[PDB]
RNA sequence: AAACACAAA
RNA sequence: AAACCAUAGUUAUGACGAUUGCUCUUUCCCGUGCUGGAUCGAGUAACCCAAUGGAGCUUACUAUUCUUGGUCCAUGGAUU
RNA sequence: AGUCUCCCACCAAUUCGUAUGCGGAAAACGUAAUGAGAUUUAAAAAAAUUGUUUAAAUCAACUCAUUAAGGAGGAUGCCC
């Protein structure tokens, strides 16, 4: 299974009105990566931190999964998640998360500034840590404070997605992926693909070769790719769903009915699951001996 | 409910009057002698012996009814705790019955105690039970409700 | 979690435990009266809040944890005998083989 | 970097 | 003004090549078997790194990201 | 690796003159036999270390409370 977190939305303020050639282009791509071939597609979200976040739940999510991606996933075959990056560099008073990660799925940060890394590290609540490699990284990254964090949690994010924009970024580029890969210990590893069109998109052996090319083994980026994305799509997925990784509000009856996995049928207006009446007690328990 | 309910069973003030007249029964046969008293009339006043005349060794008469004086200070409250346990768990249609007058320990002064477990057979019995199971008839089970254990 | 809906859930869950105290078992197997004898004394004591005395005297046992009953729903007698003084009062139980004594 | 402290965090 | 001293000694502990052995899988033979033998292939792990020396304790490791020994009033199948 | 402990001059003695279950120079050191215990407890919950961080059917693990070294006599159990 291959799973990509970091397709960007056209929109980053929410002043903004995307138009028709923005959709249009998002359905291509997302059509794109199902026809080579794709499992888990998690399109993102950007926004700053010093901005009013609006004081509603209905119209934090322009993203209408049901709306125009129910148009398409019915001839596609493949699932979408919705999240948000947080950037955060000055730690303001503007923090209203107990609504944002509650309505979204997967909430990362973008920090610029050490304060805010460490702020992000320790107290918020987070899933992803990502950094602007299109710019400098703020500081000269600690080896301990990596390890505890993805001991404790949240794991790094690299977009190779974003070599492919313009000749003078792809040096800090590869400058940042280094210092990330020398200070996770290349545990807490998670790669994306930040392209906006269909055209920026490459297979599953171009991502690996370029990675090894960067100095992760191959071994390591598909071990990563398959369990550690499910996991940190589990991890964002049942936060918010259920409670505290106490109960769930999924029941996993055969091997395609997950709370990842499973999206049409779990209610999003609420949490609910309305099936129909299949466990009684007269049944024999012995699956083995139990017949219909 | 589990106790709630139970030490205040009777809610009628047609009958002490009467009450005092069947105690006045009840001095007329403790009057006579020790044979004299309990050859005609069903009457049994020692704790042990009403626990085994309920214990379901005989069968014969249905109707048994016990009558005790309850919710006064100081008495034996921990072990009348459990009879009217017993009288309800018993086989015999068993009619606990409580002295509403905290003046009548008289009754514990006479006989032993200040119960008396009778079972009512003789026409005399009939004529006044038949008349006071119209007024006072309050027996459940805990095990069934335990709808108002002791909430708030 | 609203205090004015933790009350209702407080007293659903003591009634819910007092319940599963009675029914056939607790009062059959020793073994499950005394567990579930712990659980509500556990949840009890959890919630800061006194029990009363008419009850805790003369509800359970000591040794076992099933319910003093003597001889709607037909169910099994709790204790051997119950006899008068004899020197003292004492109550006796059918799952083991101790008896209670009180004095007058 | 390491290594140190009745520090500092 | 020195006491300057390590069968690593002060941000060092490099670079590839070759050999045996270890774990599974697709093969053939004697005797069933035998840390019995030979081809077609994959991998040699992770935590992590000295700065004066020794001992005790605790805490990180070994899932196609090498292994080994035993136990289990844990469950799953079969015989008596 | 770690914000843990201790040795790295002596003192027929204001210098832990400490024959105290065993080993040990010491050690917030290793282990052995029995009994009990769970914010209702001696103490874990509403100095260091650790992502989870002892138990709470039975086992396993942690904590605390007792058992001074050597020689001789009697009784019991095993091969005999
Ligand atoms: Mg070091
Ligand atoms: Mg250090
Ligand atoms: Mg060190
Ligand atoms: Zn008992």
């Amino acid at each position: 299974m291959l799973v990509d977190l970091n397709v960007p939305w056209p929109q980053n303020s929410y002043a903004d009105k995307v138009t028709s050639q923005a959709v249009n282009n998002l359905i291509k791509t997302l059509s794109t990566l199902h026809m080579l071939g794709y499992t888990h597609i998690a399109i993102n979200f950007t926004v700053n931190h010093s901005e009013k976040f609006p004081n509603d739940v209905k119209l934090l999510n322009p993203i209408d999964i049901k709306r125009r991606f129910g148009e398409l996933m019915d001839r596609t075959g493949l699932k979408l998640y919705s999240r948000i990056t947080l950037i955060i560099d000055d730690p303001s008073k503007g923090q209203s998360l107990s609504k944002i990660s509650q309505a979204f799925d997967i909430v990362a940060a973008l920090p610029i500034s050490e304060k805010g890394l460490t702020l992000s590290t320790t107290n918020l609540d987070i899933d992803l840590l990502t950094f602007q490699y299109g710019s400098r990284l703020p500081t000269f990254l600690k080896h301990k404070s990596i390890c505890s964090c993805v001991n404790r949690g949240v794991k790094l994010e690299i977009v190779y997605g974003y070599a492919l924009r313009d000749v003078q970024a792809r040096r800090q580029f590869v400058s940042n992926v280094r210092s990330v890969i020398r200070s996770s210990r290349s545990r807490g590893i998670v790669i994306g693909s930040g392209a906006m069109s269909p055209l920026e998109c490459r297979n599953i052996l171009g991502v690996t070769s370029l990675i090894k090319n960067l100095g992760l083994p191959s071994d390591r980026c598909s071990k990563a790719m398959g369990d550690l994305a499910s996991l940190v799509l589990l991890n964002g997925r049942l936060r918010n769903k259920s409670h505290k990784q106490t109960i769930v509000t999924g029941g996993g009856s055969g091997n395609g009915d997950d709370v990842v996995n499973d999206v049409q049928g779990i209610d999003d207006v609420q949490t609910i699951k309305v099936v129909k009446r299949s466990m009684d007690a007269e049944q024999l328990g012995h699956a083995s001996k139990r017949h219909k | 409910p589990f106790t709630n309910e139970a030490h205040m069973w009777p809610r009628v003030h047609d009958q002490p009057l009467i009450w005092q007249l069947l105690q006045s029964s009840i001095i007329n046969k403790l009057i006579h002698i020790q044979s004299k008293e309990n050859y005609p009339w069903e009457l049994y006043t020692d704790f042990n012996e009403i626990v085994q005349y309920l214990s379901g060794a005989h069968g014969n008469s249905d109707p048994v009814c016990l009558f005790v004086c309850n919710k006064d200070p100081d008495v034996p409250l921990v072990l009348l705790q459990q009879i009217p346990l017993l009288c309800y768990m018993a086989p015999m249609t068993v009619k606990l019955v409580q002295l509403p007058k905290s003046a009548m320990d008289t009754f514990k002064s006479v006989s032993k105690y200040g119960m008396l477990l009778l079972r009512c057979d003789d026409r005399v019995d009939k004529k006044f039970v038949s008349q006071i199971q119209k007024n006072v008839d309050l027996l459940q089970f805990p095990w069934l409700n335990a709808i108002k254990y002791r909430p708030t | 979690m609203n205090k004015d809906q933790a009350e209702k859930y407080q007293e659903r869950s003591l009634r819910q435990k007092y319940n599963l105290l009675h029914v056939l078992p607790t009062l059959n197997s020793r073994a499950l009266s005394g567990l579930y004898y712990k659980n509500f004394h556990n949840s009890v004591k959890r919630y800061q809040i006194m029990l009363p005395e008419q009850l805790k005297s003369g509800k359970f046992c000591s040794h076992c944890g099933c319910v003093y009953v003597p001889n709607g729903d037909s169910d099994e007698l709790g204790g051997e005998s119950m006899e008068g003084p004899k020197k003292c009062i004492q109550v006796n139980c059918l799952n083991c083989e101790k008896s209670k004594l009180f004095e007058w």
